[PDB]
């Protein structure tokens, strides 16, 4: 195969990567021929630090107002360490 | 609302728990039921952001113990107007 | 190998010698005899990433000599 | 934004830490201190759900080491009318 | 174009999760989607050939775990003429 | 004064002791003694930064060994203005 | 909305791709990218407290192995009314 | 003509030698370059997302030894309508 | 189509074999077959980059192992203008 | 107040949340923010000196962890008149 | 403000030093310079609890090598309105 | 210009290539093709010395590894008045 | 002068010194000096494709050990006529 | 006075701080701040020889371990009338 | 005159170092002052080939330990017509 | 000009000799003297700050030998506009 | 030894 | 084209032979033939730079061993307009 | 300018050599060119001292290896009037 | 100016060279240059303190080399009244 | 011309000398001859930087072993204005 590359490059970045090996009718594909058990955690197993709309005991996909460990800010020590306490 | 909230369940009764429980949780509008088949039931919602997170999480604890239960919960903030054919406008 | 009239420098050739040598990305005019056959970060060095890319002021003078009402 | 927050302490020195957390933190307005008694005491904020979420968890974060320490927080986005009354509804 | 891309899944809402990641994705046009029965959805999308390789891959990814995920992700770049009867033309 | 301090105490006779060890210590005025339920009592004042700073850190060490004790000392540099309507502004 | 969120990475490259997954995630609106000088080059959305912490969240994970990466993403619920005068209000 | 290439190299000559290879390999149009400070340039291109990823392919081959190299070698197959304020017109 | 796909192959059955694959394997166009002399034939395609991608693989899979087999498989993602008067408008 | 408490951080995102985090913690005003260049944002508050103080404290806390970090932090009780004219008066 | 700073020095030399640097470092009152008797003087500056304790640190560390010495560097951020009669409201 | 690039490639692939890469790389005109026999085709290039020197180089390089190979890449800096006869002078 | 000469260099002073050899070295045209941020200068030439070559390698020998030195030389033979929209045109 | 002192730093906050310091010690005024690039502050004084070198003197070590340090810290008593053009004769 | 000498150093207090010694040091004249950036700046002057000689050796002595130091020391005796588009008639 | 010089000393004749000796020595106007007691008296000069610093030194190496002894030598180059009152205000 | 505003140079003052 | 080949040969006949091989090699112009004296003969032609590297290539290889010999084989790129006053315009 | 530089070389080819080299070293003026003979060229330039010797050090360099190479390379500083009459006024 | 700086030398070559050195150290006035008979030359300044101790000692630097060198360098910074009639007050 | 050479011998017939040596070797002019006392004569020349440089070499060497000999042989390329006021303008 020659000439210019529309073929996947993992130092490109973007689309390309994307759905590696879940993807048949690639074309790849041609070429190579030739979990949690309940979406809610247990309730005694769990207590909430937010009650409410607050919980966090069932895991809501999507975009969805939950914040990961990267993302800083509005919470944390960015509410606690505002103000000495003894 | 642009924001859309699905909850599916296993059956048709945890399915009308969770349009009440998120319904009632939120101001969202139950946009559709759906019937997917192999006893799937999909209930979508549409309100903002913050009341479809609210309504999800409700719709999901209300519904996790009433009949086979809760498939999935999923929240869409701003969904493709490509996606708006394949949503449910009104409940009918 | 190019066939044909040649552009690179030879001995008997002057003038041209000055600067010949130099090795030029991308396409290069003149033969790869003269010339030859990953960078991976900034090589200009700046005062703010020479150093990465507490709170001082007149409260952190005399440390011992001041007595009188404490704060905390 | 009419989602209401509340968070409870023990004392009124963690009340208040929380109450300026949670006011700092979001897009909220306090709207009552109620002296529940037993020591118990509860702020009560009320926005947008998603700010008020936030706000409670801010508020939460920091008044947890305060004092005698969080009791309680608790969100809830759609409050019946009739749910009113009791709370103080009177932010002033 | 005349690229298919068909995302298929149990359930619709890993099948809305998939559609509207394919619809974001890339320059593609949803044509349909289908309840298959036994709890299958199949969402199908029309482009051009990289546009739907971008979103057929964007949207496997998308829906791989949410409900009970994706059963199968596939592209055709040319459909026999007699394959487009088969194939819905706008959603329903 | 826009600085806050807080002195919770389990008991009256402790708080009378951080009330008068925080006034004599700096310019911070006695807004208010609240009796929170439950045998905690609050002395809280109003004043500069500096003098609510130097004030707490008096009150704190006096009350710790009074009576049952001290439950916290907190100082709030600015308060919201939202706190504000939750603070008192005269002892009674 | 006033729920503001920063993704500053290292390069224009890296914060294009931040901005496109943090404006599709959720209805933010890009107020500002700017270069701070060092290569730096910070993508600031405000909308909802529900819709920031949505895109934030997509935009922190789309840009952190494109170019030379993610320095920070942080959201603010509510920023101060006097660092509003240092915010952006439409991109540049 | 609705996908994004981007070439962020440490340079302007690597740059150029990128925005040359790009628009020779593919139909892609030159929309920018933007200078980013600390020494990063970014070439973006506008074209199809076969037309793109062909030419982002060529583009990082022709800076890679270049100067001072590549940083980032993107392609983002729809771009929001948000992220459009953000990026070079094609005048540029 | 603005790509080029083209495969040289030994004879005419290998060529034949590869136009079918490629042509059944994504939207391209069989521009031409030429008799080249030493009994090479060459199959040129016009198509989208992803189709002439699609397609040219699949020619050189098909007639790799079908007579005398393959020369050539290469795509020109842009032919020069000055290039489109040395190759063919329709197949002969 | 005539105090000035200032810090430094590399990136704008660190910044913005020292001025907030400041403006929140004391009764202090933000008067300026300056890109200095090769990637430093200095962050300028006026106060009280007791207030500068509280909120210098807070601020560097905040920013510490914030994208590349926290450069300097430091008080100047009493700006002679002279500096006031490189420094900023309100914020651009 | 009322809170008072002392340094006394053994001589007027460190005492002048010293009230150049309380002067010079926090927004402090020069009220008096009293030569005690025995060499030593003492410098008193009122001013407010953090403007103070910034004034008498700065003094301190000036006179503190210089001449004889420093013997004492002292605050009090309330003095009793006893101790009022004592002190010099006006230098001489 | 006068001077004339040469490429002479087993078949018809590499001279498509070598043709597509002389004319993009430098300031020639392509001026014809020719299928010499028993597997040859030159393509030859027109345009000053300086010009076709880059361009036999780049379609050289371009086309040693196409296919077949490459078999001549001949410039010549000035062509007599009577070879023009046996060059293609050619719209194509 | 379709051909295109660029030298980059850490600081000004080797580049002033590279378009002095480059614009005496051969019959080229100095038509840009940028500050690409960083310390990065680029010298750009236009002239015949030899001209270009010869005034590259002169500029590059002339700047190799003045100051911190070259990053790049590199000759681009014909431009995209895309590629001179983002080329100056006169030096500034 | 005519004399010239002149500290660079890394950063604004360890320029301020020296600024500060040197229009303390010494009758100098302060004619300029000069953002550099690569985070280098500039800011010079113009006063008398004796008050220059001591304002410098204060200056540099002040600054010195203030944020990212001091750089240079330089006298020139007397500065040629060609100079006087390269320098700030106002803050502002 | 029309010799060119040339002094680049990192930072500008080494440059006004530079500029004084060398317009002391000779006839030569300031021709301008440049921030390239990354903090490096670039001093200029035209005189005589002696003039100029003189000068440059002298703020290279000057300045090779004043702040950062001495980047590059140059002098070009002739300056092409075309480089003097790129050079500052008078200092800025 | 407002620079204040001081030397202590043991006894009014070692202090008499020295400031006759700054006086001579220099350009100071001797503000004068005070017997602080306990044995130190203290001679004021004010001046610019170069006379200032050589009226100090003489002063001093002229007094150590007189008598007890030079207690203290310190110049003060700028006095605080508050600082006067202490400082005698009277030439006499 | 003169006690105040030191003329003499310490070693970073250039 | 002003580009300059000069070739010196011990001889009429070397010269001849050099200038009929040059100015059939490239596309160049004899501008003279020079009789130096000690039996040197030069032929300079003038062409652009390619054209001139290959004549004077051609022209070196030719005359290397007719008659005498060549003593000389020299380009000049760019020629300064002083020495276009020693050289020849036309060859009588 | 009044000093003469004069290069001597062995053949023409060396001298046009030195008199390029000369011109554009310095602001020296080509004056004329000697046919001695027995293939002795003698190049002149007037300038300045520091002019000329500048150029004759670059022409000396220059023609060292052209051509049959350098017989003399002299400057004179100031030439009698006696010997202006022998000297050429201007190049033929 | 009242301050006198002298410099003697043995002969006029080193009085001069100091006079150079001593005038553009600092703003001191050259006054006087006297032949004292015996190859003594005194140059004589007159400026404030700090400036001509700094002319003083770059003066003494300057001679102390240059021909038979530097018999005494010497301040006075203020001279008596009547010494002023034995002091040139312009150099002749 | 600005420049400065001096030449001081013990003796005159050693200054005529190098006066006559230093006005032929370069193109400076003999500004005056001093009797400075003690046998001691200077010969100052002023032209150009390069003219003087050449000159005083010259002088150095003729007037060593010429009578007593060479005291000193200095050049200064730049005299501050102040010291031409001891300089004489035209020799007596």
């Amino acid at each position: 195969i020659t000439g210019n590359d529309i073929a996947p490059s993992g130092r490109i970045t973007g689309p390309g990567m994307l759905a590696t090996g879940l993807i048949t009718g690639t074309p790849e594909f041609r070429h190579a021929a030739r979990k949690p058990e309940l979406v809610c955690a247990p309730r005694s197993d769990q207590m909430d630090r937010v009650s409410g709309e607050g919980k966090e005991r069932c895991h809501i996909t999507g975009d969805d107002w939950s914040v990961n460990k990267h993302i800083t800010g509005t919470a944390g020590q960015w509410a606690s360490g505002r103000n000495p306490s003894m | 609302g642009i924001a859309l909230g699905m909850i599916e369940t296993r059956g048709l009764v945890p399915a009308i728990e969770a349009a009440d429980a998120m319904t009632k949780a939120a101001e969202v509008r139950l946009v559709g039921r759906q019937f997917v088949g192999g006893g799937y039931v999909t209930v979508l919602v549409r309100g903002e952001t913050g009341a479809v997170n609210a309504a999800v999480r409700a719709g999901a604890d209300a519904c996790e113990r009433v009949g086979d239960g809760l498939v999935a919960a999923h929240i869409i903030a701003r969904v493709h107007s490509e996606v708006e054919n394949i949503l449910p406008k009104a409940p009918q | 190998i190019i066939s044909g009239t040649s552009v690179d420098a030879s001995d008997l050739v002057t003038g041209n010698e000055i600067g010949e040598q130099q090795l030029i990305s991308g396409d290069a005019y003149v033969g790869a005899q003269q010339t030859g056959c990953m960078p991976t970060d900034f090589s200009i060095q700046t005062p703010a990433r020479s150093a990465q890319n507490r709170i001082t002021g007149p409260g952190m003078l005399a440390t011992g000599l001041i007595t009188g009402t404490p704060e905390f």
